RNA sequence: GAAGCCAGAGGAAACUCUGGUGGAGGCUCGCAGCGGUUCUGACGUGCAAAUCGAUCGUCAAAUCUGAGCAUGGGGGCGAAA
RNA sequence: AGGGAAGUCGGCAAAAUAGAUCCGUAACUUCGGGAAAAGGAUUGGCUCUAAGGGUUGGUAACAACCAACUUAGAACUGGUACGGACAGGGGGAAUCUGACUGUCUAAUUAAAACAUAGCAUUGCG
RNA sequence: GGUAAACGGCGGGAGUAACUAUGACUCUCUUAAGGUUAACGAGAUUCCCACUGUCCCUAUCUACUAUCUAGCGAAACCACAGCCAAGGGAACGGGCUUGGCAAAAUCAGCGGGGAAAGA
RNA sequence: GAAGCAGAAUUCGGUAAGCGUUGGAUUGUACCCACUAAUAGGGAACGAGCUGGGUUUAGACCGUCGUGAGACAGGUUA
């Protein structure tokens, strides 16, 4: 289930995008900025247990491994396998290109 | 804090609280402390054996069984050569304690009498009233005493202790002399 | 004194008050939504203990 | 430390030591005796009134309860 | 998940631990029933001279309940208002 | 929408939590509890696999026949949602208070009131 | 005489004085208690997280009313009536005086006044 | 309009009610904080709108008083 479905679409309840997660997977700098955004003392397990694919912090290794066998994790893996939707894909869909000379 | 006072004043104060305190636990603690100091050093007795006995002999008929047991421990701690000259007053206190109504204090008084016999037998059996009055008390609290109505005769562990103390008293009185 | 805190709360090794409250929160289960320790509630517990005398403390008398 | 504080305070004013508990009080007899002495001083009046002052949570109502017994 | 019971590992024994079995409790969530906590509740010449809605307490008992009978006013009856 | 008690005497009211499986669960304690403490990970569909049985018949540790519901594991797949409606704990830190279960003012007060076990006293052979 | 887990009450002794009772006055001891509050609760209170139209600050939708029609159809209340301003000694005015003024018959709301609380 | 009123910021006084004069904290019981141009003062009540205290029917508890029924110096709950 989803906690508080009445306000799931509010801006203050927004979750991380797939393109951001893909950039975190490719580059550790972008993930480093996302982690320096949060104060590590207020994270489960002091932020030592993190799933990049789900962009989630977990309390323990047992919790992380239990997450890794679940269908939300496999959905995130399949979405990353298909690829996130980006601006370049939007321009490719509309047949528009950048001319840098 | 009671730390500036010396050991003699501690001894006298704890003896006074052991005699006059209204708390059973406080009397037990005071008696245990004075017994501990008398066990550690017999020389640590500012008031002396006579004063100690004079203060703690009324405590035989106390209702507190733990206080009675600690009083017996004090009596066993107390030096026998100093116990020996004062056998008569102690024997008055054992006679009162045996004549007391409560069976528990009767048994503990028999224990005190056993201590008195094993410490100073000859003074008990030779002092004025130490023989016949003690025999009268024994007969009275065993019910062995010698207008048209007849009277029924007057637990087990108490009677066994009574007969054992009587047997030891008779053995002490008729012990073979060399 | 530090050993009084260690005996009272059965915890040791903190470097400051923030880490002490965080360790006490994680031990006692004072956790908010998202696994965040409740440092405010734990500090309130420790203050209540301090004024109610569950934590031993005194002011020493001046020397003569 | 308590005895040292009693010495420091008894340099200034008459002081008593107290544990304000209904079940297990300490100093209750001494406080009763002190109030009896003050009543002997003010025997000409029909009664004396003793008011308790101090900070919050020092034990004023607990001292009253310990002296009363209820 | 209480006694009682079974097996295993120890322990000289007594006992200790583990896994079971069992189904106790004026125990607990909760339907009916019984009751009546809260709502700027509905209703206020009302459906009703005390009703209606949501919510709430209890639910294996000091639980709920019928019929027959007993106690009758300077009286009865009252876990007592 | 954004903010999240700034409203109000007062979070009144509403919202939020909710079933089941698994990880885990503090102070205090009359050791019985607290405890569903707290705090977390999951739940659809489809196709499979595995385990848990009965009857009859002279290493039978085997043949034949029959049977229904649970439990665990795996792949694939839709997704904004998977206890998809219904149903369904918000939780925690403290203080006062009555031991608890129970009972009463039908028609304004359900309570620190009453009762209760336990304790003590009195009269009577 | 006895009795305080009866109601109650919270010190004692000595000196002085010597009918009876009182008091006064000194002196002196002046103390029972220091190093299980659980569980349960429609009991009362404060705070924290979450949460939200409680609020900023209101907007919109649905049903049943209210509305109109056909039929049916009361009651409360009622001295007579109902626009105000100033004065009307008894700090009262809807009627009197002096002014403002003032145009049939009506419908839906409304709560200032009158009226309306088994008031 | 006046003032060592240089400028800036003002202070005192005058005509003026046209136009505004806020958001909060604190109930173990009227003052603080901030924004603002400013957070001026009153009347129409205080000579049957709603809602918190004064405030107080019937239940209950503690404190003081009373032999008592009960009352109150009072405090608390519905
Ligand atoms: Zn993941």
């Amino acid at each position: 289930g989803v906690f508080a479905k009445r306000t799931m679409t509010k801006t203050r309840r927004r979750l991380r995008d797939l393109d951001q997660i893909e950039r975190d997977l490719r580059s550790p700098r972008h993930l480093q900025q996302y982690k320096e955004t949060k104060a590590a003392e207020d994270l489960p397990g002091l932020g030592l247990y993190y799933c990049i694919e789900c962009a989630k912090w977990f309390e323990s290794e047992t919790s992380l491994v239990g997450h890794r066998k679940g269908k939300p994790h496999k959905r995130r893996l399949k979405q990353l396998k298909e690829g996130a939707y980006t601006h370049e894909e939007a321009m490719a869909a509309i047949g528009y290109r950048i001319d840098n000379g | 804090t009671t730390e500036g006072l010396d050991s003699a004043e501690l001894f006298k104060q704890n003896l006074t609280l052991a005699v006059n305190a209204k708390s059973d636990n406080q009397r037990r603690d005071a008696l245990a402390y004075v017994t501990n100091q008398l066990s550690a050093n017999p020389a640590n007795n500012p008031v002396g054996t006579v004063g100690v006995l004079t203060k703690v002999l009324p405590l035989i008929t106390d209702g507190a069984s733990s206080v009675r047991v600690q009083l017996l421990k004090l009596f066993r701690t107390l030096p026998p050569q100093e116990v020996r000259p004062h056998a008569e007053k102690i024997l008055l206190y054992i006679r009162g304690g045996m004549t007391h109504l409560s069976n528990d204090v009767r048994t503990d008084t028999l224990n005190v009498l056993d201590w008195l016999l094993e410490v100073a037998g000859d003074e008990v059996v030779s002092c004025p009233g130490g023989w016949l009055k003690t025999l009268n008390s024994f007969s009275s609290m065993l019910g062995w005493n010698p207008k048209g109505w007849t009277s029924a005769p007057k637990g087990p562990e108490s009677q066994a202790k009574q007969i054992q103390v009587l047997a030891k008293f008779l053995q002490t009185g008729f012990r073979p002399e060399e | 004194k530090q050993h009084h805190m260690e005996r009272t709360y059965e915890l040791r090794g903190w470097k400051d008050h923030i880490e002490f409250l965080e360790m006490l929160a994680r031990k006692s289960g004072r956790l908010l939504k998202g696994g965040e320790p409740d440092v405010d509630g734990v500090a309130k517990q420790v203050l209540n203990d301090f004024m109610r005398g569950k934590i031993p403390w005194f002011t020493p008398a001046p020397e003569p | 430390q308590a005895a040292a504080w009693i010495r420091i305070l008894q340099k200034d004013h008459p002081t008593c030591a107290m544990r304000a508990s209904i079940t297990n009080p300490f100093g209750r007899g001494s406080l009763i005796d002190l109030l009896r002495q003050f009543s002997v001083l003010h025997k000409d009046r029909k009664q004396i009134s003793v008011g308790l002052i101090g900070y919050p949570n020092v034990g004023k109502s607990s001292i009253i309860n310990a002296l009363r017994g209820k």
